[PDB]
Formats: structure tokens, C-alpha cells, sequence
């Protein structure tokens, strides 16, 4: 399929991992498991559907109101 | 006129179609090669021994292209994509990054 | 366009000029690559990861070529040269035939 | 040079060496010596001014006068 890809490895079992250009996307998650990097995508709420601002705190993924 | 030579590009994934598989990046710096491979030869460019060969070809008869300018050294990217159905998997792509052009 | 395979050439060192060093062949099958890296890409060929990249990309910005169709493998030679003293000298030249073409 | 090489070896001393498309020069010859294959172009004398139709013996490297 298009471009071909390996799928990546990883050393420490069960804790988190950091992946330059990946992971530093609030929403995104990984955790070394199997030998192996399991990643995830956060889901946000659906939000008051009155809400005219709007902000997220340093670092989270999903964002409130602020008014 | 300008010779073989690294170029600035950023790629774009959502521009390119593929926003809707790939979740992460959003782009990346890919850069490209271009520039002409001449003659006389330019002592500061890399060439394999046949690109050297065509380049000499190439002067007298003029049905044959002069040698490309192609990457010659690239690198690795990860990015995280979509399989089958909807699992988010982390892979490597290889020769994603011109790194270094060269003439082939 | 025709697409991006192997032609035969013949290249004959008494014609590029260098047979006033090289004393055995008298020339060699180098062939060459020549063809298009076309849009759609072509199940058949041999892309490397960049060059599908590319390939998008040129199809919308079209001032970023295609990818080049070049030599992907090559395999060496022997030949009998000819040193600064006149000594005959055997030496392997990496390089010099094209076995296979692909897009880069 | 313009194009680069690196020299030849072998394995066994005073071996005559078979190089394809070099050796086949029924003039060309080579042999191992220091771990490195020697090679020698023989030259053919001069022959008479006077003729008008020369040979050479199959695989010979030489032409003489027939003639």
C-alpha cells in the first residue's frame, strides 16, 4: 500500500515512551508492550453546545470552555 | 544551468491525501534533489563510475541523458498510521529524508 | 511517454576517448535507464519511499519533478588500464554495468 | 582517474590467470605474483617491407607474412 513501513520496536516493558515528532502531540500516547510500541489516540468529550471559548490546559489533549 | 544540489520541500501529508491513514505527522521536511549533472565533470559532485561513463556518452552522442541528480543518502521517518481496520500502529519508513544528492 | 526501464548501450573507450589508458576491452555493455516515473504509479516499478513522495507531489506542484529513473543495480568490471609509468595494471571497477533500473 | 579502480588479486602463485574479456586477447596474459595478477601484452616483430599478405595461426597472437 503506497509508501511500506516496518513496524517499530521498543526495549522497556510497560512504560511510557517518547517519540520525537509523534508523541509530543498532546493527543497521542505510547507505551512500550511486547516488545513493541502500542499507541493511542484520546477521544474528547463533546462539549456544552453554548460554548463561544474555548481553551485547553498546557499539555492536555481536549479542550474546555472557558466561557 | 544550476547543478545537482540538496533543495528545500515540505511535505504536507494532508495535501497529498493521505491526512485520512496517517495520523501523525502532519508533514515533514522531505527536501528533494535537482540540478543538472555536466560536463566537464564537477569535481565536488558524486558520481558512480557509469554515471561518469554516460556523462562522457552523453557529450558525443546526444540521444543519451546526461547522468540524473538523485538522493544518494536518505533517512528514516516514523510515523503512526491506520492498518486494515482502524488500529493505530507505529512504523519506520526508510529513504524518507534526502539526507545527500548525487548523480546516477 | 515510455516508462522507466533498461536499454541496451554499448559504449566503445576508443570513442570516449580512453583507450590511450585502457587496454582491455576495447568497450563494454553499459546499458542505461531511461523512462518515465509516471502518475499513477506503476505497480511494476521499483520506487524507493521518497520517490512515491515525490511523485504526489510533482502531481500537484508541478515545478517539483518526478522522480528520475536511474540505475539501481550495477555490477563491476575488469579492466587492464595503464599507470603514470606505463605499467600495465589489472584493476575492478565498481559500478560500471547496469542490472537493474528503478525510480529515485 | 576519471573513473575509479582498484587493483586485481589471486590466491596462488604462478597461477596462469583466465580474466574474462581481458585474457581472451590471444596477446594478454596474465599470471598471480605478490597477490596480484601480472599482465603482459606481447609485441610481434616487424615483418618484411616487401609483403603483401599476412596470417595468423588460429588463436595465434602474431600476423606473419603469407605472401
Amino acid at each position: 500500500w503506497l509508501i511500506t513501513g516496518t513496524e517499530a520496536s521498543c526495549e522497556n516493558e510497560g512504560e511510557v515512551l517518547h517519540i520525537p515528532n509523534i508523541t509530543d502531540n498532546p493527543c497521542i500516547s505510547c507505551v512500550c508492550l511486547n516488545q513493541k510500541a502500542e499507541c493511542k489516540q484520546e477521544k474528547c468529550a463533546p462539549l456544552a453546545e453554548d460554548c463561544a471559548l474555548v481553551v485547553k490546559q498546557t499539555g492536555a489533549c481536549c479542550e474546555k470552555c472557558k466561557g | 544551468k544550476s547543478s545537482c544540489k540538496r533543495h528545500p520541500l515540505y511535505v504536507d501529508f494532508s495535501d497529498v491525501g493521505w491526512n485520512d491513514w496517517i495520523v501523525a505527522p502532519p508533514g515533514y521536511h522531505a527536501m528533494y534533489c535537482h540540478g543538472e549533472c555536466p560536463f566537464p565533470l564537477a569535481d565536488h559532485l558524486n558520481s558512480t563510475n557509469h554515471a561518469i561513463v554516460q556523462t562522457l556518452v552523453n557529450s558525443v552522442n546526444s540521444k543519451i541523458p546526461k547522468a540524473c541528480c538523485v538522493p544518494t543518502e536518505l533517512s528514516a521517518i516514523s510515523m503512526l498510521m491506520l492498518d486494515e481496520n482502524e488500529k493505530v500502529v507505529l512504523k519506520n519508513y526508510q529513504d524518507m529524508v534526502v539526507e545527500g544528492c548525487g548523480c546516477r
